């Protein structure tokens, strides 16, 4: 039998499953998010100052 | 800016041109000191410049082996006038490419751009050509990347192949391997090339060729500068007289047991070389109708997959790996040959097979008229094809004013196409068959035949 | 060599910086228990700057002391806040280093190839208890004065040389004015000497990477410090404060003896004397010997046994996960090392005497059970095997 | 300059003799007292000459140094026999500067630059 | 009493150097006449004369182009197409390559053997291509062979037929050559990259396709896809060189009947199924490997988006390194300065595709794995540099090599044919080369900045490596680092 | 550096061709082949009694 890493080298599949035992991803389509990552670590960094 | 479906309003257009349009006709001028200028002119908005001299590998003394290798790779460097830095600037500024390349016979310097920049290009590969300054630096770096080159050349067989087979065969001057040895590689220094260079590029061993500008412009041009110049006599050629050998070198021993192939190749000479010009054409002919093949290969079907050696060999065969045909003409003197490549168990029944197949070209009645049909209309289908370039032109014309002295018409050489015949082939493949075998052989050598042998299965 | 630079982040004199913070490889299953290293280092830091603006308006007298310290906090803007940043930021220290200590004993830390940051540790805590306790004294209050007669007069019960050290400790026959400005002096110099250990105690861990909650190599799967263990830190950070401005602010007495607030008289004795609430288990410890010369020569082996683990050479096993029985071990024991703590803040009768006696017992015999452990278990391979 | 040339000038002739006198006691010439750590252009200039020249500067380098640790000077023969203000390096050093002008000039980047200490 | 300035072994050396450098230095102004170092924009309007091309579309729906020169003596006819491996059904994947590796063995009226000899008896070879979004058949034959071509091409086209036994010999040959490419792990960096950053999207599979697919390729589907995706509209004649336009389309009207007319275009199969950019990556950890090999690619512009002569100009200005390039360390850009002056890489080559809705925008450089870390440095630094800082010279260097590029690629009956016909279904129209110029000299630095900052600032990359890349730094630091601090 | 042994192999492998033409000093290959089995076998096969 073919070794399991070697068969995902040569097979460039575009369907790909990650863990999600912890995060979940949005749907494929949508936007980013980093203006509200901005608009979320700006409220911490006034209260450092 | 609309998107590009829509045409850009305020652009001006210049007027196209005829469906039809005359060809140019090429006008080749010397000077007094021997510089022969030649051009031609073209339909695309390109052109094309290149510079041509008749120094080489065979005019090199064994003080200065290996010249013409670094010769090729200080092309266009720190010159007398300008820097590398400069030379490199302008060359990326008007936004065209730049090459040199160098054989057995002659050397070839070209320089291509759009058509606006032609005095430019004149000028900035005139003076890269005529005032090199051999600065001891960059020669040290170019050596050592050619160390690292020669090193690792290993992974050609076909070259290395035929330059064992340009060396057992030759005794003269025409012996030397273009490419470099180790000792060359640790004899040359910047003194060596520029005594080199003053002593072999003179006024007589120069042309300009041109694919696509005005004569009087890029005479204009090009007349300031190198009309001074000295004249000088030509020296005479050297001579190599054909010596049949043998050669057999194994490949390092850490890549036998991945179960290396056996190569090796056959090879015989002709008396003529271009100046006949009947027969080199012939021997064109007789190498597109022999053919070959590859086993891997994806491209054209027009290759000739239903050429003699394909189809009664490797459809006959099938344990070969690669069969092939090959041919040098050079100046005064031409060579034929045949390169397989096979497994360890095969070898002699490959040579038998060759020589067989050779022999059999060689008796008179053998060859079909539709294969020698075939053959002509292949090989003038090929020279058509092949002269659409800007490149080719340019190098054709360089290379037959260096030749000939004169330019000679592509009807010239489509009527002599035509004349051949089934007595001419068979007559000039006599002619080769009468000469004394050379060979040469790669990969593992202690199952290939002898040489005695082998010649013995042949004429005189 | 690159012989163009790249980033400042890799030159010469960001470099030692650069290698040790931010690119140091680090095994990516670290846990929250890794992270009070730095929390103490912040804690110290603390401690200095407040002290370095504490010694502006104190003054090292007999007569004076004890009013220099209500004038601090009664006359100058914010003093208040000073002196309980001060007196509680020692608590706070003291905490975060048990658990660091706790921490290290769990996943057992001290085992080849980190024995000689165990052993700087060790000296560290040493050095950290004697600063605690000088600087305990200044405010001279009552516990001030009789803590400092206790403990420093039990350097007597030592043969012959005795009196003649206690004597030339105290600067002469009791403990006055003398022994004020000397311990006073000894307060300000012995933090920059725990500065010079915890950078020392630092490289030496560097030179060969941390442990990890497994124990096995971790050599094949690592990331870099920054940003993924800097934003763990910034946690815990904001969790730490958060807690030590909940006791300046609104408890700042509750971690303190009320005693301290009355000066010095050294003829009524206070009917209770007990150090802080950091120093009792070692006060039980020392009490529970109905003999001066074993009381006190019983805390030598505290230190020899904490500075010798990490020599036994048989275990295979480094964390507690895979170890069943000395993972309750290490429950049972903290139990034990509480139940001193707790002890040690009560009268000497019955029935603390028996329960004073015995917990010291079972502490050492933790030191003395785990080699056995060691054997018994290193012949475990051949009798479980498939 | 005018007053720099030493035919004209007549201290910068006595300034000649005393620079003279001082290199030749310790038998080096002017050129060795530039520094490859200084510039780094020095270091390309001594990085393009022949090996010959190197080598003979560092054997005259190793001769002053070691004169100079044992508090001594060359004997008056081999004083005699030296000549400093021979240069091997000026020429060099001005190529080198005006090429890196020149790549100024025209954008580009430099091709060696000094690390931040 | 010192030796003279020959008496020693060293002197006569310096003496020599000496020389040489004064040899070296004072130029010949006669030399120095035209060239010049700094770039400036020029005037081409006197040399784009060109022949005119001919469009003509015939009533159902065709398009015939051609280029007529009358003075050669070869001809280029061909078949552009508009489909591709996007346009499957995620069950015959590798249908397009298949049918276009069979298409030359069918032709009930003529056996493979006797057309394979005929276009060898005619001197002329036809090849073929399929990529995700255009497949081609074209020929190359001698003047008087045009009509013979067509008919071959005609025939070869509508009357396919397809046999079992070559279809296995085919299956097996496509095994074959599935396994042949998989060594050269340039194509497989790019099917990877393809294939994460289109991830559940048509544009993410791959042209081959997957051997469990192969297994079951029987003809029916070949006859589907042939009636299915081959349609008049979308198809596209076009040929060059010694040719008529008149004489071509009489030939194909009365030639191209018996043609699907599904009133289907592409609009509407791109339209439903877009190209939607991810943002991921895929890390294959090799070791035995004496190099390592990555690419990093933005998301890009389409046909019709009016950008795409700016990227191509931002592409031209971070241009490729090798090293056997006789460029070396003053190769104009600023990328390949940096890993040529500090040989970081063993080769580099800023790339740039174009699809209909989507495309790409990246680096792909090639090392040993003692380097990376200053390559990666290097290539995002200079990256995000464009949209910063971009200067004059960089842009009219850029601008003059893009023109000089885009013209002497075209050069050759073959590559003539190739441009129109591709430019005739990308665009729907070929652009004359003086609205090619006039759109290129239009992108000055505020444009260069301002399509920088709306394709390059603070947006999501993919990334695929492969080989010795445990020293790759891993994805955060590449996504930090698309934006300026300092700024 | 010892052409003498050089020479020496070199006619003893040109100038036969039987079980004599065999290799003494060895080449790369074999070494990339050989082990501890390899061995063991040879020394298994061709140490016997009457030897
Ligand atoms: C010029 C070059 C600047 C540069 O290199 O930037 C580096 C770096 C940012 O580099 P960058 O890549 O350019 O920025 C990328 C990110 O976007 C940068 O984002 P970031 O995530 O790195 O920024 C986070 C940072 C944002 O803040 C700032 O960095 C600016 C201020 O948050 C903080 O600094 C928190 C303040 C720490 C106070 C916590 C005190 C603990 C308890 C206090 C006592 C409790 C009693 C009550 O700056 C930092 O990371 C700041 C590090 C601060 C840690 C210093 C530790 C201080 C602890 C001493 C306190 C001891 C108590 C004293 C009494
Ligand atoms: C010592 C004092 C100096 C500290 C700063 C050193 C700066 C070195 C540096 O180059 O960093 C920049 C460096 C820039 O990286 P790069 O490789 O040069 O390229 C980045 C890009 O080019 C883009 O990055 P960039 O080059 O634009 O950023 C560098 C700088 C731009 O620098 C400049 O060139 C302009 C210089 C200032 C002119 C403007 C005024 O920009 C900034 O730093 C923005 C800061 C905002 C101004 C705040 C003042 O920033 C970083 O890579 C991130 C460093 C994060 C540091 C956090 C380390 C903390 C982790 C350990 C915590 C330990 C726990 C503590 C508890 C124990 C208690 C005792
Ligand atoms: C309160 C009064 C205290 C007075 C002192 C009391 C001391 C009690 C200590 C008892 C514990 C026993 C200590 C024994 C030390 C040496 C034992 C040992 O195993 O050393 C050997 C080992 C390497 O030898 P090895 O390779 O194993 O043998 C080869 C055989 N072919 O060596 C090693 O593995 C190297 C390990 C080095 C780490 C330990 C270094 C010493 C500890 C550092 C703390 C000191 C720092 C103080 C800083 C301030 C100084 C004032
Ligand atoms: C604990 C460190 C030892 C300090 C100590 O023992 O001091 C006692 C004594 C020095 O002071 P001392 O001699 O008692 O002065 C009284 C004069 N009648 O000790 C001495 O006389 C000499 C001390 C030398 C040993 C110091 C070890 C540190
Ligand atoms: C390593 C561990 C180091 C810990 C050091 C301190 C341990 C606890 C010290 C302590 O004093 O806690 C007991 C606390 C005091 O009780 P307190 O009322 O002050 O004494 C009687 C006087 N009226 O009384 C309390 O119950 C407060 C709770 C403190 C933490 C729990 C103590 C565990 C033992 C309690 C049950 C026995
Ligand atoms: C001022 C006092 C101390 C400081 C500043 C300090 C700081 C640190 C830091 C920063 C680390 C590495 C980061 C981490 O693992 O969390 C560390 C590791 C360690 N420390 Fe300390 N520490 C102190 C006291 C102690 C004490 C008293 C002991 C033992 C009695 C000790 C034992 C250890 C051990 C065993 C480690 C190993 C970490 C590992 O296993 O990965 N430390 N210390
Ligand atoms: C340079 C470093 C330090 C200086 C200058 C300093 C200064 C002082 C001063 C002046 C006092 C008396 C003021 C008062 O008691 O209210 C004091 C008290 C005290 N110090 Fe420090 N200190 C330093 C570091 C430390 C450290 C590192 C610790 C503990 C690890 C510590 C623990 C204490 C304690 C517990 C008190 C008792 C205060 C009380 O209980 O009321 N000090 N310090
Ligand atoms: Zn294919």
């Amino acid at each position: 039998e073919i070794p399991a890493t070697v068969a995902a080298v040569k097979n460039p599949s575009s369907k790909i499953v990650y863990d999600e035992h912890n995060h979940e991803r949005y749907p494929p389509g949508d936007p980013s998010k980093r203006a509200f990552a901005y608009f979320v670590l700006t409220g911490g960094r006034f209260v450092y100052a | 800016a609309p998107p590009l479906d829509f045409p850009l309003p305020g652009v001006t257009l210049p007027s196209p041109l005829p469906d039809h349009v005359a060809p140019g006709k090429t006008i080749v001028t010397t000077l007094p000191n021997g510089i022969k200028l030649a051009s031609e002119t073209s339909a695309g908005p390109a052109a094309s410049i290149g510079l041509y001299v008749d120094c080489g590998s065979i005019y090199e003394t064994p003080l200065t082996f290996g010249a013409t290798h670094l010769l090729e790779r200080m092309a266009f460097k720190s010159t007398r006038n300008r820097t590398h830095f400069r030379v490199v600037r302008e060359v990326e500024a008007i936004g065209g490419n730049v090459q040199a390349s160098a054989s057995r016979e002659q050397m070839g310097y070209t320089f291509d751009a759009l058509k606006t920049h032609v005095p430019e290009m004149v000028e900035l590969l005139v003076d890269c050509v005529r005032n090199p300054v051999f600065l001891d630096w960059e020669v040290n770096e170019q050596l050592l990347k050619v160390k690292a080159e020669v090193g690792e050349a290993s992974k050609n067989p076909q070259d290395l192949l035929l330059e064992a087979i340009h060396s057992a065969g030759y005794s003269g001057a025409l012996a030397n391997p273009l490419l470099a040895s180790e000792s060359a590689l640790n004899g040359l220094n910047g003194s060596i090339l520029e005594e080199f260079v003053a002593e072999n590029y003179t006024a007589p061993r120069i042309v300009l060729a041109a694919s696509g500008v005005e004569h009087e412009e890029l005479l204009s041009i090009a007349e300031p500068l190198l009309s001074d110049l000295p004249n000088v006599p030509r020296p005479e050629e050297p001579k190599s007289v054909y010596t049949g050998g043998d050669y057999r070198c194994h490949t390092e021993s850490g890549h036998i047991l991945n179960g290396q192939r056996t190569h090796f190749a056959l090879a015989f000479e002709l008396p003529g070389g271009w100046h006949k010009l009947k027969d080199a054409m012939v021997l064109t002919v007789l190498q597109m109708l022999l053919g070959g093949g590859g086993s891997f290969s994806a491209g054209g079907p027009g290759k000739g997959m239903y050429s003699r050696l394909y189809l009664r060999v490797l459809n006959e065969y099938p344990q070969f790996h690669s069969i092939s045909a090959f041919n040098n003409i050079y100046n005064n003197t031409g060579i034929f040959g045949i390169q397989v490549t096979t497994g360890s168990d095969f070898v002699s029944k490959a040579i038998d097979i060759t020589v067989n197949e050779l022999l059999a070209v060689a008796t008179s009645g053998q060859v079909d008229q539709v294969q020698l049909d075939r053959a002509k209309q292949a090989t003038k289908s090929a020279i058509l094809m092949n002269l659409e370039s800007r490149m080719v032109v340019s190098e054709d014309i360089g290379r037959q004013v260096l030749t000939y002295g004169e330019r000679k018409p592509v009807e010239d050489f489509l009527k002599a196409v035509d004349e051949v015949t089934l007595k001419d082939i068979a007559s000039i493949s006599q002619k080769l068959i009468s000469s004394p075998l050379t060979m040469a052989s790669y990969g593992d050598v202690i199952y290939v035949p002898n040489y005695e042998s082998v010649s013995s299965k042949f004429r005189s | 060599m690159r012989n163009q630079r790249f980033s400042l982040l890799k030159q010469p004199i960001s470099s030692t910086l650069n290698q040790h913070l931010i690119d140091y490889p680090t095994p990516s299953n670290l846990s929250y228990w890794w992270g009070f290293g730095s929390l103490a280092g912040i804690c110290l830091v603390i401690q200095i700057v407040t002290g370095v603006f504490l010694a502006m308006h104190y003054t090292p007298h007999v007569d004076l002391a004890f009013n220099s310290v209500e004038h601090v906090m009664r006359d100058v803007e914010g003093g208040w806040l000073l002196r309980y940043m001060h007196a509680n930021g020692a608590s706070m220290f003291l905490i975060v280093v048990h658990l660091h200590i706790f921490r290290g004993l769990y996943h057992a830390s001290y085992s080849s190839p980190r024995e000689f940051v165990r052993c700087l540790g060790v000296v560290i805590f040493l050095l950290m208890i004697v600063t605690a306790f000088t600087g305990y004294v200044p405010p001279w209050g009552q516990m001030s004065f009789w803590g400092a007669t206790v403990i420093t007069s039990l350097a007597s019960a030592i043969p012959v040389v005795g009196d003649t050290i206690v004597t030339w400790l105290w600067g002469g026959f009791s403990v006055d004015n003398a022994t004020l400005n000397r311990f006073f002096s000894l307060h300000h110099l012995l933090p920059f000497i725990l500065v010079g250990a915890s950078l020392l105690h630092l490289a030496a861990l560097h030179q060969y990477g941390s442990n990890n909650p497994l124990g096995v190599h971790s050599e094949m799967d690592q990331i870099s410090f920054y940003p993924y263990f800097y934003v763990k830190d910034l946690v815990g950070w904001v969790a730490f404060a958060i807690f030590f401005s909940i006791w300046i602010f609104y408890a700042p007495n509750v971690l303190g003896h009320p005693d301290n607030y009355i000066p010095a008289n050294p003829m009524p004795t206070p009917p209770h004397i007990v150090p802080e609430w950091y120093f009792l288990p070692i006060h039980a410890i020392l009490r529970s010997i109905p003999d001066k010369s074993g009381g006190v020569a019983a805390i030598a082996p505290v230190f020899i046994c904490l500075l010798a683990l990490p020599f036994f050479k048989s275990m295979y096993v480094r964390s507690s996960s895979f170890r069943p029985i000395h993972q309750g071990i290490f429950w049972l024991l903290l139990a034990d090392r509480l139940l001193l703590g707790w002890i040690g803040c009560q009268p000497v009768e019955a029935p603390f005497v028996t329960i004073g006696q015995i917990p010291p017992l079972v502490f050492f015999l933790f030191f003395a059970i785990t080699p056995i452990p060691g054997r018994v278990g290193r012949g475990i391979p051949n009798s479980y095997t498939d | 300059q005018s007053f720099i040339d030493p035919k004209k000038n007549w201290f910068a002739a006595q300034h000649m003799k005393a620079i003279s006198k001082r290199l030749r006691r310790f038998g080096l010439r002017y050129d060795d007292l530039y520094d490859p750590y200084y510039d780094l252009d020095v270091k390309e200039a001594l990085n393009r000459l022949p090996k010959e020249v190197v080598d003979a500067r560092h054997q005259r380098l190793k001769r002053a140094m070691d004169l100079s640790m044992k508090h001594e000077y060359l004997p008056e023969d081999l004083q005699a026999m030296q000549t400093p203000f021979r240069g091997y390096l000026q020429e060099m050093l001005a190529l080198v500067k005006r090429e890196k002008a020149e790549r100024e000039s025209l954008g580009g980047l430099p091709l060696y630059q000094r690390t931040i200490p | 009493s010192p030796p003279p300035p020959n008496a020693m072994v060293y002197d006569r050396l310096a003496e020599a150097v000496k020389a040489k450098l004064r040899q070296l230095e004072n130029p010949d102004p006669r030399f120095l006449k035209y060239g010049s170092p700094r770039p400036t924009l020029t005037d081409h309007t006197r040399i784009l004369a060109a022949p005119e091309t001919r469009v003509t579309t015939l009533p159902n729906g065709l398009r015939v182009a051609t280029e007529s020169s009358l003075a050669a003596r070869t001809a280029t006819v061909g078949v552009w197409i508009d489909a591709g491996s996007r346009f499957e059904t995620e069950e015959s994947n590798g249908t397009a390559h298949f049918l276009e590796h069979m298409i030359f063995k069918g032709t009930e009226k003529r056996n493979a053997r006797e057309l394979e000899e005929e276009i060898e008896n005619m001197g002329g070879h036809l090849n073929a291509y399929t990529s995700r979004e255009q497949t081609t058949y074209y020929a190359k034959v001698a003047d008087k062979d045009v009509p013979k071509a067509l008919d071959i091409l005609a025939d070869i086209l509508q009357n396919s037929r397809f046999d079992e036994n070559r279809i296995s010999r085919e299956r097996d040959v496509i095994l074959r050559e599935m396994e042949e490419v998989e060594g050269q792990t340039e194509e497989v960096i790019f099917d990877h990259l393809h294939a994460t950053a289109f991830q559940y999207t048509p544009l993410g599979r791959t042209i081959l396709g997957p051997a469990q697919n192969i297994k079951t390729i029987t003809k029916d589907h070949l006859q589907n896809y042939i009636q299915t995706h081959y349609t008049a509209p979308r198809m596209v004649i076009a040929a060059s060189g010694a040719v008529k336009h008149e004489d071509i389309v009489e030939q194909v009207k009365k030639l191209f009947t018996k043609l699907s007319t599904d009133p289907t275009t592409a609009s509407q199969l791109v339209a439903k199924e877009p190209a939607i950019f991810t943002g991921s990556e895929v890390r294959m950890l090799d070791d035995e490997i004496p190099l390592a090999q990555f690419a990093v690619a933005f998301e890009g512009a389409s046909w019709k988006d009016p950008d795409s002569i700016a990227l191509m100009v931002m592409q031209a200005m971070l241009g490729s390194w090798n090293k056997t390039a006789g460029g070396g360390k003053h190769m104009g850009s600023e990328l390949a300065q940096r890993v040529g002056i500090n040989e970081v890489a063993e080769s580099m080559m800023a790339f740039n595709t174009n699809y209909k809705d989507t495309g790409l925008f990246g680096v792909y450089a090639v090392a040993k794995p003692d380097c990376l870390d200053d390559l990666s440095y290097a290539i995002m630094y200079e990256t995000t540099k464009l949209a910063y800082r971009v200067s004059d010279d960089d842009v009219t260097r850029a601008r003059n090599q893009l023109k000089s590029s885009l013209l002497l690629y075209i050069d050759g009956t073959s590559p003539v044919a190739e441009d129109i016909g591709r430019q005739l279904l990308t665009y729907g129209r070929r652009i004359p080369f003086a609205e090619l110029f006039a759109r290129i000299d239009a992108v000055d630095a505020s444009t260069i900045k301002r399509v920088a900052n709306r394709f390059i600032y603070d947006k999501d990359i993919a990334i695929a490596a492969m080989g010795p890349i445990q020293r790759l730094p891993d994805y955060n630091w590449f996504r930090r680092r698309t934006y300026w601090n300092r700024y």
